[PDB]
């Protein structure tokens, strides 16, 4: 299962994640060539377990808003320490109203 | 009590090499870090170098420097594996896993200048397509591990057996025996132990800014199970 969505600030890191969701965006096409402009808060995070009892810590959940040419977008990035690449874009979608 | 025991009294640089080869995918490693045995402390980070790596990481921390093994006062006349540096030893082993295939790996552990190298040759075989191992079903972590070491005065090194236990996905654990024999390289003096064990602690992390397959470890390990003071009970 999973714990609880905290927020997390917009630094470098943060910031990196969003250029991931953008890049791996542009490899699928829906929304043309985008270019990542910034991520805005409110960042959140949540922590992923294995699904067995002795819930260990298998990873993190994203939830960002991310600008990509000037329009605003919801992206979610799960990183999975099981399996390499750890990091995979599992949503990416709008344009969406401001937080 | 040995003289290469003077060569592990600071902190160590360590490289660790292996070559594998688990059911016809070939693969190599690279690693780097540095080890204490004052506090039995490793430090290590690997790197798969030729892409993704065929088998689960934590199958291969076993595989990835006992010398760094913290050994008490009262236990030190009994530490094998630094009497053999800095000429260094082989160490073999063959690690069963329960239901599934084998490893069975070779790998030469000693000096090259300052720096104190493991360099392993592995060949995995007789794995199950989709079984824990090929189907990377372990989750990534590490438990705690007792290594149990007995003299083989007949090759003038030791031999170990231990049982690892990697926790499976679906809440199930996959178990790999481990039968282990240490000799030395050289042909000076080592020192031939009385049965103990090695008490080993675990932790796997990821770097975060690490685009490349591969692992992080966190170790230390302390010798154990021969008793301290015994003599003075019968004074």
């Amino acid at each position: 299962g999973s714990g609880e969505w905290e927020i997390i600030d917009i630094g470098p890191f943060t910031q990196n994640l969003g250029k991931f969701a953008v890049d791996e965006e542009n490899k699928i096409g829906q929304y043309g060539r985008l270019t990542f402009n910034k991520v805005i808060r409110p960042s959140m995070k949540k922590t992923i377990y294995y699904a067995n009892s002795r819930g260990m810590i298998k990873g993190y959940e994203y939830q960002l808003y991310v600008y990509a040419s000037d329009k605003l977008f919801r992206a979610d990035i799960s990183e999975d320490y099981q399996h390499y690449p750890h990091r995979k874009l599992l949503r990416f979608n709008g344009p969406v109203p401001p937080p | 009590g040995s003289k290469g025991e003077e060569l592990f009294t600071g902190v160590v640089p360590i490289l660790v090499e292996l070559d594998g080869d688990v059911n016809g995918h070939k693969f190599s490693v690279s690693g780097e870090g540095e080890g204490d045995a004052t506090y039995g402390k490793l430090t290590l980070k690997f790197i798969c170098t030729t892409g993704k790596l065929p088998v689960p990481w934590p199958t291969l921390v076993t595989t990835f420097v006992q010398c760094f093994s913290r050994y008490p006062d009262h236990m030190k006349r009994h530490d094998f594996f630094k009497s053999a540096m800095p000429e260094g030893y082989v160490q073999e082993r063959t690690i069963s896993f329960k239901d599934d295939g084998n490893y069975k790996t070779r790998a030469e552990v000693k000096f090259e200048g300052d720096t104190l190298v493991n360099r392993i040759e592995l060949k995995g075989i007789d794995f199950k397509e989709d079984g824990n191992i090929l189907g990377h079903k372990l989750e990534y972590n590490y438990n705690s591990h007792n290594v149990y070491i007995t003299a083989d005065k007949q090759k003038n090194g030791i031999k170990a057996n231990f049982k690892i236990r990697h926790n499976i996905e679906d809440g199930s654990v996959q178990l790999a025996d481990h039968y282990q024999q240490n000799t030395p390289i050289g042909d000076g003096p080592v020192l031939l132990p009385d049965n103990h064990y090695l008490s080993t602690q675990s932790k796997l992390s990821k770097d975060p800014n690490e685009k490349r397959d591969h692992m992080v470890l966190l170790e230390f390990v302390t010798a154990a199970g021969i008793t301290h003071g015994m003599d003075e009970l019968y004074k």
